[PDB]
């Protein structure tokens, strides 16, 4: 007997910041420099309800689509060899961030005072959610369905023995959790998702079309529509401690450390991952960098933060100058240790080397060089007997590990940033790649105590390591990483046991 | 346009020549190495364990070495210094209902379509026309109202849990168990605003239910023992364990189901069972995970079993009292009801029946002694 | 020899298995702090090791502690039986009396070395790891980029290898 | 293996060699000449209208000429000659909530997830405690089971309207009501299995309804009114509209809101009232798209619409009378209760309830006099 | 609490559905009907409404979130063969029809069933049907949304009505499944129509359609498939009831072999038109296919398992073998001749396919090859010829006739197949037949079949009026719906066939 009537999200949230009660421990758990005022307000008028029926109809597309038309087309096996090798790495690696997105969100959670902001913050904990199995699920398909399951199907233990792996862990793992969680906001929210996960997925969607990838498009585009509500959670705690003496004290600080962080692995690594992990090439990473960089995030979007005091980070000059070789140097130091990885790197042919050249002069007489020698002596070849670290130590090129990125250089052969910084201290010598790393190291050197991989495995046959660390495949023999993308002639763990390559930690030589 | 690689016939060409005849692995299950809870692996299994990077030394962990980056001072990103439950495994927690984030959302999006669909039917067959006044006025307005409060702060309890948790699996339980504390809260605010729309009169402004829950005497040790939950305990696995086997248990148990669901069908009330329904079904979807990760995985544990139960009676002991004070407190609204709506015995009977159930829950499984006789009287202390 | 498994592991896990006592069990944990976990270690011998046998030791404390405590003792005290909250509220003023950033960083490491669960109770300890670490934090990030890296070298009585 | 024109790199390239370079038309929109009900075409529209084959000599067809086969005597397909009511055009008729076949599907499956969730909470809650036994074993075995069957008739009523409607629109409307009766029927079937797995004793049989509903004394003119409204119409029509806007509109909620949805909650029985929450909104969407067929396309004809009305006054005043003798043989049941449960004042603002929504809902959208107190009195008479 | 968490199934309340029909004297079918379905006849499938909802729900939301995500990403609703969009079509367009009538087709059924789980498989199937007429709804909707040629697309429901295979369609999936007896109507619903022709009908046009480019259609259709377990199960359901009453050993047959003959006379020639015409690569010879589809599959397994009831197969059969081999040939010329009244654009069979209709069908050439290039020198695809190939008919002197019970055209005096006609005049209205059952029909039930054919509706008019006034236009205004090529450009206007003069006349007046 009236008018049929219903309550939606919005006249339920218009009394949400009501929700919260004063009470003497009403604090935040968690150390912070700042004070996050408690009459913020969220962009986003969100309740459970709401947020969950959203999010459960963009996963119905989803589902919908990978398990009736992609697969009836065979989308998951009709896919470049090396972009199938690359998105192990690519989906893995993005999982992690995801994950550690939830807890760093969680942390913001617990900092937040107003009742709206945080139920922004834990929606965005609730799709931090949803992106971690989202990329779990890509590594799943394309393991059930994919032309080389290995290194899909165990990539959460196998990812612990390359090298970059550490370095991501640091970027999408330690830097978003392990902080100040205006510190960890920033390096997830402001600078990790505005200066590099958006774009990485969208472009990421670009070069996986590109190769014939269609799962990717399909989970990365529903993982991007997502990421309006977390950037405005990021520009919220920006504008919520924008009032606070301690923001006018710190908050540039801690700006350029995340914004350092995130770039000294995400410039050389995604920049690879791309145009070496890939057949059909959509952009040159210099240029693609530079847009997103100088044009989308350091000039608007930084820009947008000037009022809150917010500057443009003072290392974005010396990340520019390191920018324009540093992939090419990270893929020379890992090819050199394909065998410690979980996929199959491949050696650039006659048209990645042309395109290479065309786009980076000079690329060849230094890299294209190195490449072609490394051929020469079988680097693909099982019976050779080589694997290029042994190139490395023959000209003495070593390769160290940056104490504080967790990101591999060799100082010696390097193109971009060549400075390398020893310290000793208490017993422990530390090698530095730059400035500002070693500035972070010496400011709080108990912050950055991870071991590397030529400390772990210090003394220790590689073929030791693989086995140990279950770096083989089904048949117990062949190893899951390969120097080629073909599918003949694989490298067992014989055939890197013949080798006797025994880690050595490049720093006991000083 | 854009040429894509699956369907382009030049790069779908190069990319079928440079296909291999078979898969180069026979080994096409993800997570074939993880140890499954239930006969074969499942998907939840397949997509959540071992997404969180733990190294070993933190119980369970498949990676190995110190975390790369730390906060000041050296506290590790995580750490078992954060809890005080030792366990041999921290991944071997399953849910029981097996739910990740799609089967979650798909549930929390059929309760709230069918929600609405429920709120028209209601709004328009006018079944607002046999409801009492005085029950609408006062006790769905100002108490029911009231309790949005309790929930509220027993969901934001959750927050250093879904910031410290040690296993992603045990992440993903707590953060479903807080996101559905935080539902029922706004739920709670949904039926008071659609009291709103469609009763002349009736104000939807929370002010006074907070007033209630913040100066009112029926919901004060409740308030004290929610905020001590909520800002008081830097423990996860306490906090946790503490709202839901301890103080959620009872408290909120005999709130929701001993005096809502059981007196609002009295005064022809049929909205405000519709939404505790939804309330009970939340609550014991998260029993189960509660159990299994407290009483099968940590309180069975093969070898901190007997140090896991002591801590867990050693919380039970701690969080007992200022529950069974705010179950008193709360004894002083059935002053408020009209006479003859209840008596004593079937307040008693109530009693019985929820500390029954959590002695047979939660009580017993750890070996706690707990004297129904000696709390029913402790909690009626408050009402004659 | 092993990422996961070698033969100092084995070594230690014998040598946690023979303590009987909270005395003596809290007193190794302690000790190994000291020696093995932080910047300051007196020695990196243990690097690749230190942090699994610390869990252990940390967990054969903890049994210790939860065997040998009652409830109250067990939730207000640490395994050395002084007082949590007197502990924690001693190193809070010691922080706040903290003049500048090398103090601040000393005080507050030394507090988890000798402190970290299950010596304290979590609560006491994750208390205090809130007030010191904010602390730590506004000293240290106050002027971050003003000092030289040579004079900030020397500051941190680093010697320069290369 | 098969090689797909869209992914093969030859039989693509000869498909993108034949294609043109833009589309043959500009005009992408697959029901353009439809008249929108609403500003723009919906999905439901253009899926929906015009899909029956009609030629233009049943009103409103776009085909011509006579059907291809028609029955033995000649009796065709479909003709005017199946229904009384008139009309410019029968596909004029839209449903109010926009509702083809996978909107309908998945609101229904939303619904049957939700239910199974809130049964396994209300069984694991142990809820049933608080019910009252004689409640549960007299009148939700016997009567609300014996209501499932007045459900199933007016389930089967449609089959003459799922046959012999004269539009597409018309015909999915009937099919979603006849749908949604019948399963409502099994939600009480279902119901009473539930009570029999979760109270030892309690038989799921439908032995007693079914008894109780063919030989017993209250539901004895409604097993009548049901059998002629089913067997003996050979209206489409006439079934539909005496089926929703006679019959069902007052007694079946009368029995469903005003005995079982209000006195079920006073016995400590939150289950019943459940399932009548979804049987409640079932009736109100069909109202609305009985009200949009009934009154605002026939009723509201711009050249039937006074004939239309009379014969729609004529069916109300052919089933009226039955539908007030199902009422007050129905009247009987409240002797049967415990002493107490309801009085006489209660019965009778119900039925003046019932009475006014129907009057205001259907009686007065075709200009149907009625009595509300002579009506009310009538169903009174037959109180003892 | 105090419990185990339980709940109930379909299986544990379709236990019960049996009784939920009770007696009383008016408890009987509202519909004339010669069998009569016993009471206690169980059904197949345990269902209840909420279950049949959940698991219908589990296919759509998998079908439409495929639709709405991948394939309008890949753009696969425009990388279609222009010969296949308009197979496509007529293809969705008479299957939705089909769908729609087996909606009312089914409710009658289950307003004959007596048992309650009779009328519970039924009702499945109603649902079912309007399911599928939505999902060939959406079929077109999509190709008009995305596709490359959306007229025709957009509104067949109102331009199928111009051409003459649109009456035929009307009589195998409309009028069969509705008119006449319940179980008649079922024989041609499930018996035939679902089990002889249209499931292996849908997993062929998938085939055909993937082949073809077009990943729209096997989205919808197999899904559509995976219901037809239950239909099959109601059909037998149905044939098993009416097996023990005395009136099956009298009428069953005679209602079989009468379904059976309705249904293959319009899908043996029309199915292999639109297969081996209407596509570019062809997947098998519709001989092949027809030929496995009714004497190995139906014929055979099916009818041989329904067998024990005393059903056995139609004694038409032979002729249905016979009259199968030239009869979707026969009927493309025809169909072509008549472009201009139909709405899709069809095409001449190219070199290669020539050579493919000449391998597979041998003398497929000096008769139907010679015409198709006899045409083309004609200019039939030129708008400015002047020429549509009904004028080479009327100038040969090749009359086309409409068959008064079935509706197909044939052409006696070119046709390789039948080539027999009959033509009677009763009571002042000549009838023209194709075969000896249609005349048997007729002469039996001569008020059943009285629909107007083309040529008597459209006598005396212009083609040109007759296209405009049933809106046989484009969004244009001026251009046809219906073309003699499948190419982008020379498209014929409603000017050229003005120009053309073409009147359409009724070939029964000649007698
Ligand atoms: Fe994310
Ligand atoms: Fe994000
Ligand atoms: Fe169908
Ligand atoms: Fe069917």
């Amino acid at each position: 007997n009236r008018a049929p009537t219903s309550v939606n999200a919005q006249e339920v949230h218009r009394w949400l910041q009501s929700f919260n009660w004063d009470f003497k421990n009403n604090r935040t758990k968690y150390a912070t420099k700042y004070k996050m005022a408690n009459e913020t307000k969220e962009q986003f008028k969100l309740i459970a309800k709401e947020y969950a029926r959203m999010e459960a109809v963009k996963d119905e597309r989803q589902f919908g689509s990978l398990q009736d038309a992609l697969t009836r087309l065979n989308a998951g096996v009709r896919v470049h060899p090396k972009w199938n090798e690359t998105m192990k790495v690519v989906s893995n690696f993005l999982e992690v961030g995801e994950y550690n997105a939830i807890a760093a969100t969680g942390m913001l959670w617990d900092s937040a005072q107003a009742a709206e902001q945080k139920n922004g913050y834990l929606a965005q904990v609730l799709d931090e959610i949803r992106h971690t199995h989202q990329c779990a699920y890509v590594n799943y398909y394309f393991a059930k369905n994919g032309q080389d399951p290995a290194g899909h199907n165990d990539a959460r233990r196998t990812r612990t023995i390359g090298p970059l792996w550490k370095g991501m862990k640091r970027v999408f793992s330690d830097g978003f959790i392990s902080g100040d969680a205006v510190e960890c906001s920033l390096n997830l929210q402001l600078v990790g998702e505005a200066c590099f996960t958006n774009p990485l997925i969208v472009a990421v969607t670009e070069w996986a079309a590109a190769n014939g990838d269609e799962i990717t498009p399909t989970v990365f585009l529903s993982i991007e529509t997502d990421e309006l509500r977390h950037m405005a959670n990021g520009y919220q705690t920006v504008v919520s401690i924008a009032n606070d003496p301690a923001s006018a004290k710190y908050l540039n600080t801690d700006l350029n450390n995340a914004f350092w962080t995130q770039q000294k692995y995400f410039t050389p690594v995604l920049g690879m991952l791309f145009e070496y992990g890939s057949k059909f090439k959509v952009e040159p990473w210099v240029k693609t960098w530079n847009r997103w960089v100088y044009e989308d995030w350091g000039g608007i979007w930084i820009g947008r933060l000037g009022k809150y005091g917010v500057e443009s980070p003072r290392s974005l000059k010396d990340a520019k100058q390191d920018a324009y070789w540093a992939h090419h140097d990270l893929y020379l130091l890992a090819y050199a240790l394909w065998p410690t990885g979980f996929f199959r790197l491949a050696l650039p042919d006659q048209e990645e080397m042309e395109w290479f050249e065309a786009n980076y002069p000079g690329w060849y007489d230094h890299y294209g060089k190195i490449y072609e020698e490394w051929r020469a002596r079988g680097c693909e070849d099982p019976s050779s007997g080589f694997i290029p670290l042994m190139w490395f130590i023959e000209n003495n090129h070593p390769i160290y590990i940056d104490r504080v990125s967790q990101v591999p250089f060799c100082p010696s052969l390097a193109k971009g940033a060549s400075t390398l910084r020893v310290h000793e201290y208490n017993g422990q010598m530390h090698t530095f790649s730059d400035q500002w790393g070693e500035r972070m190291w010496l400011a709080e050197p108990e912050r950055y105590e991870c071991q590397n991989i030529f400390e772990q495995y210090e003394g220790r046959e590689l073929s030791e390591v693989i086995a140990e660390l279950h770096g083989l495949r089904s048949d117990g023999k062949t190893l899951i990483a390969q120097p080629h993308v073909r599918g003949d002639k694989l490298w067992t763990l014989d055939d890197i046991k013949r080798l006797n390559c025994v880690f050595k930690n490049p720093v006991k030589a000083f | 346009e854009r040429r894509r690689g699956l369907t382009d016939p030049e790069m779908a060409a190069v990319i079928l020549k440079a296909l291999p005849e078979a898969p180069l692995d026979g080994n096409n299950k993800m997570g074939y190495f993880v140890t499954p809870r239930w006969k074969r692996l499942t998907e939840y299994e397949a997509l959540t364990v071992y997404a969180q990077p733990n190294a070993d030394w933190i119980a369970g962990g498949l990676d190995w070495g110190d975390w790369t980056q730390k906060f000041h001072g050296g506290r590790p990103s995580w750490g078992n210094e954060t809890t005080e439950l030792r366990t041999v495994d921290w991944f071997k927690h399953r849910d029981p209902l097996r739910r990740w984030h799609a089967p979650y959302v798909k549930d929390k999006a059929e309760e709230w379509r069918y929600t609405d669909r429920f709120l028209q039917g209601y709004s328009a067959d006018g079944q607002i026309r046999a409801m009492n006044p005085t029950w609408r006025d006062e006790f769905i307005n100002r108490y029911w109202g009231a309790f949005l409060f309790n929930e509220y702060g027993l969901f934001n309890a959750h927050s250093q849990g879904a910031r410290e948790a040690l296993s992603d699996v045990t992440r993903v339980s707590l953060a479903f168990w807080g996101f559905d504390k935080i539902d029922i809260a706004q739920m709670i605010q949904l039926e008071r605003g659609f009291l709103a729309k469609i009763v002349p009169g009736f104000d939807e402004s929370t002010a006074v239910p907070k007033a209630e829950w913040t100066n009112g005497e029926v919901y004060k040790s409740a308030r004290l023992a929610v905020e001590g939950l909520w800002q008081e305990v830097f423990d996860w696995n306490e906090s946790a364990f503490s709202v839901h086997a301890v103080y959620d248990a009872l408290f909120g148990q005999f709130v929701r189901r001993e005096f809502f669901q059981r007196l609002a069908p009295r005064f022809g009330d049929n909205l405000t069972p519709f939404f505790i329904n939804q309330a009970q079904t939340y609550f014991q979807i998260a029993k189960q995970g509660v159990q299994d990760l407290y009483y099968n995985c940590l309180g069975d544990d093969p070898e901190f079993s007997d140090y896991n139960r002591t801590v867990m009676r050693n919380w039970t002991g701690k969080w007992l009292e200022p529950t069974i004070a705010a179950l008193r407190d709360f004894m002083g609204l059935f002053a408020k009801l009209p006479a003859g709506t209840t008596d004593k015995e079937e307040i008693t009977a109530s009693l019985y029946r929820v500390v029954d159930d959590w002695i047979e829950d939660y009580a017993s499984r750890i070996d706690f002694k707990a004297d129904r006789d000696q709390i029913v009287k402790a909690v009626l202390a408050g009402l004659k | 020899l092993g990422i996961h498994s070698n033969d100092t592991r084995d070594a230690w896990v014998n040598k946690i298995a023979q303590l009987n006592t909270l005395e003596k069990a809290a007193e190794m944990l302690k000790q190994f702090r000291m020696d093995h976990t932080t910047p300051f270690r007196n020695s990196y011998e243990l690097d690749n090791d230190y942090l699994w046998i610390e869990a252990k030791l940390e967990e054969k404390v903890a049994v210790l502690k939860a065997r040998a405590f009652n409830e109250v003792d067990f939730r207000h005290k640490t395994a050395f039986g002084e007082d949590a909250k007197s502990v924690l509220d001693g190193t809070v003023a010691k922080m706040n009396a903290a003049k500048d950033k090398w103090e601040a960083e000393k005080i507050h490491i030394g507090f988890r070395q000798a402190y970290k669960p299950p010596i304290m109770p979590v609560n006491y300890f994750l208390d205090g790891e809130r007030q010191l670490g904010t602390r730590l934090m506004e000293l240290r990030n106050l002027n971050y980029y003003d000092t030289p890296l040579e004079e900030l070298r020397k500051q941190r009585g680093v010697r320069v290898v290369h």
